[PDB]
């Protein structure tokens, strides 16, 4: 029904825009705690690329 | 009934159910296609031989 099909455009348009913090954080700072944890660590890392 | 304990295949009425369960219709109209369709069918807790 029309009446659906514009709810789901107004419901998918504001998902695409919510103002939620979590992208930029993993960007630009959650590398950097990971860094200053890292060499405190019982077991150190072991990773694969 | 020879057929029964061999065959592996088993009808389970509810797959109708759950699929009419999320058809988009206005509440204001007289009538209703998801809901005469389940009325003419009706078979639940029969044999179906």
């Amino acid at each position: 029904t029309q009446s659906l099909v514009s709810s789901m455009r107004g419901t998918l348009d504001k998902l695409k825009l919510i103002k939620s913090m979590t992208p930029m954080y993993l960007q630009q700072l959650a590398p950097v705690e990971l860094a200053v944890i890292a060499p405190m660590l019982p077991f150190p890392p072991f990773q694969v690329p | 009934v020879l057929l029964q304990r061999i065959s592996p295949l088993q009808i389970d009425p509810t797959i109708i159910s759950n699929t009419m369960s999320t058809v988009s219709e206005s509440t204001t109209q007289t009538l209703s296609p998801a809901s005469s369709i389940l009325g003419k069918l009706r078979p639940s807790n029969s044999d179906f031989s």
